């Protein structure tokens, strides 16, 4: 998020704030009472030790962990999809376990899945969040920001990200100027639609060109394909 | 970049590309482990010496263009035994361009169903960690089998129009049969929702029977277990139409407000 707005003190509970050593890399999806989901690339060469990943949970403002609702938790588990491939950036998404249950609270509360072929059109506006960077050569945000992006077409996306292979499982999102799309430290979030005042889970942030650019739109891994993965795992 | 390629059995061994101590950075390697038509590669790693999460070993089982994912190996320490599918993998050594490590070492060996144990026989279910159990965690309320494939789907919607919408159709323990109404209450309807991963209950509506199976009749217990007999008998049987909700799905029930900004 880099021309979006601050975030109301649990306006996107389902946001995870995962630490590696002191330090926030990626943020999560909280989708189960124990289980996250996040972009594959930044837990890539990191899931032989998941005790070093602290996942707080309900995290509103990035220097206040000392809050009464903030409910930190250890990972076991980090499961990297099989079809996961770094050269081409497919299939970018993982599934974290948490160590114990978290109960759900007003500020804590799991995000959706989407249903099988779920056809979202383009051009819908569809909500991120994250503790990214509000600009490429600078520093992160304290405060969760959020932001708006439509969604783009495939076509649309391969014909104007000629660089990489938009691939059936990459659902792209971003202005046609620039100006609001996720950075730096707002990989393995969440692109969060509305639907039936219900938030679902229709992408998380895999990679992108650039960001703040114009006509630069950001690629998110269609979670809409890897429901019966994730579902696998939850029960 | 340009170190060795596809091995056999005669061989089975190959360090990365410069053993001795020290490998070059942006080294891109990929050793293309073959075997014969309906045997897998177990990958033992002798040794196992390198970088942080900057340098990996990627170990794959492709067999074709679309190459899986196995094992994402780094650090110094021990790592476990790779256990393939097909009779292809593929092992990549990404490296960085600093902070050159030692490297590593590996010979594998071509067999028969490697990694995975052979299933106990008489009437031995096996679950996905490798145990077995014959019934006393076939869908009964325990935790023997710690991949939870012991308490797996053996009750799942029937003839449904939507998602959330089918029948009720349970298993003992390998027949897949149905259940009846003769004391069907909203408890256990939402006790079965709950079972089946969704929400509560909702509109349960016999319509007719139509299945020859051995319908099963749900009653319930103060202990808080389902108790259900597979009893084939009953007179004007009724199938109920199953209607769960979702979970606590994405609704914001914290203090938001609406702003266009
Ligand atoms: C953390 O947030 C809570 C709730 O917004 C607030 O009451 C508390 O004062 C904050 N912590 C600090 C150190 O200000
Ligand atoms: C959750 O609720 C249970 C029962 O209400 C309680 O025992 C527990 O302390 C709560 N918190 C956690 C983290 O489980
Ligand atoms: C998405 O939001 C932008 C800015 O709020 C607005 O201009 C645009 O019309 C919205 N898209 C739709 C389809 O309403
Ligand atoms: C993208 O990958 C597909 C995979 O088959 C290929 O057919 C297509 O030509 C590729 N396009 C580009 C621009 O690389
Ligand atoms: C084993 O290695 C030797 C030495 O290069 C090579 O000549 C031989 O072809 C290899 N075995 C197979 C089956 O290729
Ligand atoms: C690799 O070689 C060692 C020693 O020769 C042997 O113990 C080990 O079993 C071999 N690896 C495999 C996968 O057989
Ligand atoms: C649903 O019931 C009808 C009864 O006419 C049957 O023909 C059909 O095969 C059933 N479908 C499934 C999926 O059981
Ligand atoms: C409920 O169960 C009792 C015996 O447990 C049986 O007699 C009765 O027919 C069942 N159905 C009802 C009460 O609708
Ligand atoms: C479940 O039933 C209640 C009460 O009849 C109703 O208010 C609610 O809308 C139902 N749920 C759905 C998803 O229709
Ligand atoms: C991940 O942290 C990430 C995702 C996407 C971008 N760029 C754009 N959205 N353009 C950067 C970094």
């Amino acid at each position: 998020i880099v021309g979006g707005s601050n975030a109301k003190e649990g306006a996107w509970p389902w946001v995870v704030g995962l630490y590696y050593g002191g330090r926030l890399l990626c943020g999560a999806s909280l989708v189960s009472s124990d289980w996250l989901v996040s972009a594959a690339h930044c837990v890539y060469g990191r899931n032989l030790e998941p005790s070093k990943w602290t996942a707080i949970l309900g995290l509103h403002m990035k220097s206040n962990l000392t809050s009464p609702q903030t409910v930190p938790r250890l990972i076991d588990e980090i499961v990297i999809n099989p079809h996961y491939n770094r050269r081409r950036k497919d299939n970018d998404i993982a599934m974290m376990h948490l160590e114990f249950k978290v109960n759900y609270t007003d500020y804590i509360q799991p995000i959706c899945l989407p249903e099988e072929n779920q056809v979202f059109p383009p051009g819908r506006n569809c909500s991120i969040a994250g503790w990214g960077t509000v600009v490429y050569q600078g520093t992160t945000a304290n405060i969760l920001q959020e932001a708006d992006v439509p969604l783009l077409s495939n076509e649309r996306c391969q014909q104007q990200m000629p660089e990489y292979n938009i691939t059936e499982n990459m659902i792209c999102a971003g202005y046609e100027e620039g100006g609001i799309d996720s950075c730096q430290g707002d990989s393995g979030g969440p692109l969060m639609c509305q639907e039936n005042n219900r938030w679902f889970l229709a992408g998380v942030t895999s990679f992108g060109y650039k960001c703040a650019l114009p006509n630069r739109p950001g690629v998110y891994a269609r979670v809409s394909r890897f429901t019966e993965w994730i579902q696998s795992f939850l029960h | 970049c340009g170190g060795p390629f596809e091995l056999w059995e005669p061989n089975t061994t190959f360090s990365s590309t410069n053993f001795p101590n020290s490998y070059p950075n942006l080294a891109f390697c990929v050793w293309i482990l073959n075997a014969q038509k309906g045997k897998n590669i177990q990958l033992h790693f002798q040794e196992f010496d390198l970088e942080n999460i900057n340098d990996v070993v990627e170990i794959r089982d492709g067999e074709e263009a679309d190459s899986l994912l196995l094992a994402v190996y780094t650090g110094p320490g021990p790592v476990k035994d790779v256990f393939s599918t097909t009779n292809r993998m593929t092992v990549l050594l990404i490296t960085n361009d600093v902070l050159a490590r030692g490297g590593f070492k590996a010979n594998f060996t071509t067999g028969y169903h490697l990694g995975i144990p052979e299933p106990c026989k008489a009437d031995h279910f096996q679950c996905k960690n490798g145990e077995c159990v014959p019934l006393v965690n076939l869908c009964d309320g325990h935790l023997h089998c710690e991949d939870g494939s012991d308490e797996a789907d053996c009750v799942r919607f029937f003839n449904g129009t939507t998602n959330n919408n089918g029948l009720v159709r349970f298993r003992i323990q390998s027949i897949w049969h149905t259940a009846c109404a003769e004391n069907w209450t909203t408890q256990i309807s939402n006790d079965v929702c709950q079972l089946l991963g969704l929400g509560s209950g909702n509109s349960s509506k016999p319509i007719f029977p139509t299945d020859g199976g051995p319908f099963v009749k749900l009653n319930t217990a103060p202990d808080g277990h389902l108790i259900l007999t597979p009893s084939q008998q009953c007179l004007q049987d009724s199938l109920i139409r199953l209607q769960c909700n979702h979970k606590s799905c994405g609704k914001k029930l914290a203090a938001q407000d609406i702003t266009p900004k």
